[PDB]
């Protein structure tokens, strides 16, 4: 079994740049740097620029979780201008935040992290009868071996051309130890993968029908959104539809395959738990509460769910000491500074363009193992429920989700309460145009000094955008992101983030083909330019 | 079937929305594009292998004796000899040195890796440069197709020229396609005609932004854009204006500094 360094670098299958290092000791991994490789200083750009054109750069920190930013960057000035957007502005931003979870999160689950676990040249030898059969027998959805054989045959042509294209030098190419699936739950997954391609042009056409166009959404503006089409019965009927069969398909492909691999891989149970937790809440009644939202925020430290502790925003500071930053003094992000200082790999025990977020001196994992852990925890009924089916279904106690799998199961879990809530939600603004209540944007002033802060918890996790007004312009800015939280560095305590710490007792069992680091870093659906940014 | 051309697809200084515009092609799909059209040789947000197998197939890509059309996303960071942008601990620039002068041709795709774009707004703190400008003196001259994000329909529809013709589609002065860049936004835009009454919405919550009267007030750029929004749209079913917005002049150059403030004109 192996001794000595591995290094991933370029980390694939997430958004943005990131190398991994680790150290292994026969056959485990004993230590890791997670280090993100690219700086774009969004925040020195921001400086002494009109508050109003914040969201308009903030949102190009990230076009995979597109929408995102520059709802916490319009939440931010909302707040420091103190404008209570309408009742109609809240449901239609929440409504787009809705659409982005279920188009972000399938197809990070096919197109990102599937591919560490499912061998799609193996798809090649399955039986399509006995493919069908599973396939079946897992979903209400029914499936023949003639719609398998025709992804079988497809799959047979691109191979049989010598271009993998994508699937280029795959760990699983020839066979690995660490792949497990048998030859038809490949070719279901590389099926389904292949149908998620298609479905999600329809989960991010449901953010276009309100949003303007997605990738990177243009109806928000200060005060609420501009879009007057939105009201429509034309428009909301176009994302029902829109919605209702991408819920479909989280209910009857994303989730019955996640339990269909999480089954087969029930020793990722082992690996790549985290002890604390952040989450900031979302989908709000009322934007100045964040208990108001279907998710509660809340913070637990060592896995202690009883004592779930409240939000404190003044706990937070983000640490440059293993950072190219200068010197070594952490901020909270009111008085944030970003003073890019390069010293290349480990020189003076730096890594990283990120910072290093740490609340009450510690590291938190965020996403959505800590939004479902912690709103079980709250006692949140459709959470419960879903959770413990998924639990039930595994043949697993709660203990499970501490791990890698558990992660990736929690992003299903997210999902599919999503969808059914984004249901809810726009009942609710159907009644409320019923009610006579047509107004969308409401009037609001600039102040010359102020400060404000805006939460999201984006597909990744608590996102916050912190601003100082100064003259009526851009004082500061400050983004403390969901990947900034997981796959920032150590912070000046030397503590090691979560996902650095979750490596540790990794199992490698070809160093050359490492998939293993791959499946634990992609649970947390890394994104690098928004963790930096 | 027949070989079909390889794409060497790379991602400097990026928000990775460009990668995701591409996701949304429509008739043809993204699965017909990379099963049937072409064949993705190299793209770190979806290629299975990572590391060394990665830098592997890149290598095994670039050198082939079929040869090779890039795709390029983001800006190039060249400030501080290029270190603010690795990849496999090379710089991009360095990268896209020794790789975009071998390719048959470059497509620069994106705002970004057209004319620099978010990272290269004032200060400029990493010295981000658009393909084209970063690498003049190698003679790379990359077709342009602008926008944050671009439409997919225009990046689809030069490769498919290309093929076809095996030369790249007339060009404008920015080295745009004049297929998809030759008109602005306004006149193209259904509000048009209240621009030409003077019939300007004053404020968003206003009865005449209620009515879809012109957003020129609020800021609009669309009189200084050249892109194809409003005959295209964007998802097959929407753009900015038509959501009550105005443009913000994103496929020009310079935009985040030549059209700000945004909501003034
Ligand atoms: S052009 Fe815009 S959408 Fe594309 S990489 Fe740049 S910031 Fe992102
Ligand atoms: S809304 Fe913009 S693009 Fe349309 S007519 Fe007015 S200025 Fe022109
Ligand atoms: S902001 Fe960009 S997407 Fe079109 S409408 Fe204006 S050029
Ligand atoms: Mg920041």
């Amino acid at each position: 079994s192996y001794s000595g360094p591995i290094v991933v670098d370029p980390v694939t299958r997430i958004e943005g740049h990131l190398r991994i290092e680790v150290e292994v000791e026969n056959g485990k991994v004993k230590n890791a740097y997670s280090s993100s490789t690219l700086f774009r200083g969004l925040e020195i750009i921001l400086k002494g620029r009109d508050p109003r054109d914040a969201q308009h750069f903030t949102q190009r920190t990230c076009g995979v979780c597109t929408y995102t930013h520059a709802l916490a960057s319009t939440r931010c000035v909302d707040n420091a201008v103190g404008v209570h957007i309408p009742k109609n502005a809240t449901y239609i931003r929440n409504l787009v935040l809705g659409a982005q979870y279920l188009h972000d999160h399938i197809v990070h689950f096919y197109h990102l992290h599937a591919l560490d676990f499912v061998d799609v040249t193996a798809a090649l030898k399955a039986d399509p009868a006995k493919a069908a059969k599973v396939a079946s027998s897992i979903s209400p959805r029914k499936t023949t071996a003639a719609d398998l054989k025709a992804v079988q045959d497809k799959l047979k042509t691109f191979v049989e051309s010598g271009q993998l294209g994508p699937f280029t030098n795959a760990y699983f190419l020839g066979g690995h130890p660490a792949y497990y699936l048998d030859p038809e739950t490949n070719l279901i997954a590389t099926a389904h993968y292949l149908e998620a391609l298609r479905l999600q042009v329809k989960a991010a056409r449901a953010m276009a029908v309100f949003g303007a166009k997605n990738p990177h959404t243009q109806f928000t503006v200060v005060g609420g959104v501009t879009c007057y089409d939105a009201l429509t019965p034309q428009r909301i009927a176009e994302f029902e539809a829109l919605w209702k069969e991408t819920k479909a398909f989280v209910d009857e492909v994303y989730i019955p395959d996640l339990l269909v691999v999480a089954a087969a891989y029930k020793d990722w149970t082992q690996y790549g738990g985290t002890d604390n937790f952040i989450t900031f809440g979302e989908f709000p009644k009322d934007e100045y509460d964040l208990n108001s939202r279907f998710f509660k925020p809340g913070v637990v430290f060592k896995r202690d769910f009883k004592n779930i502790k409240p939000f404190d925003k003044m706990q937070i500071e983000e640490h440059v000491r293993h950072s190219w930053y200068e010197g070594a003094e952490a901020r909270h992000p009111w008085k944030g500074q970003t003073q890019p200082k390069y010293t290349d790999l480990h020189g003076d025990d730096r890594y990283s363009w990120m910072k290093a977020p740490r609340y009450m001196g510690e590291p938190m994992e965020t996403g959505p193992l800590a939004q479902v852990l912690i709103a079980y925890s709250q006692g949140h009924p459709k959470v419960k429920a879903v959770t413990d089916a998924v639990l039930a279904k595994l043949g697993v106690g709660p203990e499970a989700l501490f791990s890698t799998l558990g992660r990736t199961a929690a992003r299903g879990i997210e999902t599919a309460v999503i969808a059914e809530y984004v249901g809810v939600m726009l009942q609710e603004y159907k009644d409320n145009i019923a009610k006579g209540d047509n107004v969308i944007c409401a009037p609001w002033e600039m102040p010359k000094q102020a400060e404000g802060v805006g939460f999201v918890n984006a597909p990744r996790g608590g996102l916050s955008h912190w601003i100082r007004i100064e003259d009526g312009k851009i004082g500061n800015f400050q983004l403390v992101v969901p990947s900034t939280w997981t796959l920032g560095p150590r912070c000046d305590k030397n503590k090691l983030s979560p996902v650095e710490a979750s490596l540790i007792g990794t199992p490698v069992a070809d160093a050359k083909r490492p998939v293993e680091i791959l499946r634990t870093v992609h649970s947390f659906d890394p994104c690098i330019a928004c963790g930096v940014h | 079937g027949p070989r079909r051309p390889s794409v060497v697809y790379l991602h400097n200084a990026e928000c990775t929305g460009c990668s995701e515009s591409v996701l949304r092609a429509f008739e043809p799909y993204i699965d017909t594009l990379i099963l049937d059209t072409l064949s993705l040789d190299y793209h770190e947000t979806i290629m299975a292998a990572a590391g060394d197998a990665a830098e592997a197939a890149l290598e095994q890509a670039v050198n082939s004796p079929h040869g090779f059309i890039a795709v390029v996303e983001g800006g190039i960071p060249t400030a501080a000899n290029g270190i603010y942008g690795k990849v496999a601990n090379h710089t991009m620039l360095d990268i896209c040195s020794r790789i975009l002068p071998k390719a048959q041709a470059v497509i620069a795709y994106g705002t970004c890796a057209t004319f620099g774009g978010v990272q290269a707004a004032k200060p400029n703190p990493t010295g981000a440069k658009g393909v084209n400008d970063a690498l003049k003196h190698l003679g790379v001259k990359a077709i342009n197709i602008a926008g944050c994000p671009p439409n997919p329909y225009n990046l689809v529809g030069t490769i498919v020229y290309y093929l076809k013709n095996k030369a790249a589609p007339e060009l404008d002065s920015l080295n745009r396609p004049t297929m998809f860049f030759g008109q602005t936004v306004h006149e193209q835009c259904p509000r048009l005609p209240h621009f030409d009454a003077g019939e300007f919405a004053p404020s968003f919550e206003s009865e005449e932004a209620r009515k879809g009267w012109c957003l020129y007030e609020l800021g609009c750029k669309g009189p200084v854009t050249m892109n194809n929004c409003p005959k295209i749209k964007f998802n097959q079913t929407n753009w900015p204006v038509d959501a009550g917005h105005p443009c913000i002049g994103c496929s020009e150059p310079d935009f985040w500094d030549a059209m700000t403030p945004f909501y003034q004109n």
